[PDB]
C-alpha cells in the first residue's frame, strides 16, 4: 500500500506540472502583449 | 474647421489614453501570471 | 520642484496646440519634426506683425 | 522523518512569500492607477 501513497504524489506532480504549463502560456501571451506596445498599424492611425 | 480638427486631436489623444492604459492592465496580468508562476514553483518544491 | 515644462501661466496657443499634437503616444522624428515646423509657422506669423 | 515533516512547512513559507509577493505587486498597481485619477493628458483632451 506505500507504493501506491507515493505513486500518488507522481500524479499530483503531473497536476502541478499542468498548472505550470498554463501559467507559462498566460506569460508567454502577455509579455507578447505588453512587448509590443502599440501594433505597426495603431501608430498608422494615430499618424493619420 | 479648426473646432473640428481640434476634436479630432482629442479623439487621438483619447485612443493613445486607452492604450497606454490597456498597457498596464496587461501589465498587471503580466505580473500576476509572472508570480503564479513561482508560487507553482515553489509549490512543486513542497511537493519534492 | 513646481515648475512644469508641459503647463505654464501665460502659455501661447502656438505652444499649447504643439503640445496637443504631441501629447499621442509614438514620437517618432516625422510628428516631431512636423508639429515644430507648423509651431515654427504659426511663430512666423504671430512676428510678422 | 520529523525533520522532513519540519522542512516541508519551509517550503510552504516559500508558497505563501510568493503569494505576498504577488499580491504586493498587485497593490503597487493599482494603488498607482487610483492616484493618477486622470492623466496629464486626459485632461488635455477634456479641454480640447
Amino acid at each position: 500500500m506505500q507504493e501506491q501513497a507515493l505513486t500518488e504524489l507522481d500524479a499530483e506532480k503531473k497536476i502541478l506540472e499542468q498548472s505550470r504549463a498554463g501559467a507559462q502560456s498566460r506569460v508567454d501571451s502577455y509579455r507578447a502583449l505588453y512587448d509590443e506596445n502599440v501594433s505597426a498599424e495603431e501608430k498608422r492611425t494615430m499618424d493619420l | 474647421l479648426a473646432a473640428s480638427a481640434t476634436k479630432i486631436t482629442a479623439d487621438n489623444i483619447s485612443q493613445s489614453e486607452a492604450w497606454r492604459r490597456r498597457r498596464q492592465e496587461w501589465e498587471i496580468q503580466k505580473n500576476n501570471a509572472e508570480s503564479e508562476i513561482r508560487q507553482i514553483d515553489a509549490q512543486l518544491e513542497a511537493l519534492a | 520642484n513646481f515648475v512644469d515644462p508641459t503647463l505654464r501661466t501665460g502659455q501661447t496657443g502656438m505652444m499649447n496646440t504643439m503640445l496637443e499634437q504631441l501629447s499621442q503616444s509614438e514620437l517618432n522624428k516625422d510628428t516631431l519634426e512636423n508639429g515644430f515646423r507648423q509651431y515654427l509657422t504659426a511663430f512666423e506669423q504671430v512676428a510678422d506683425l
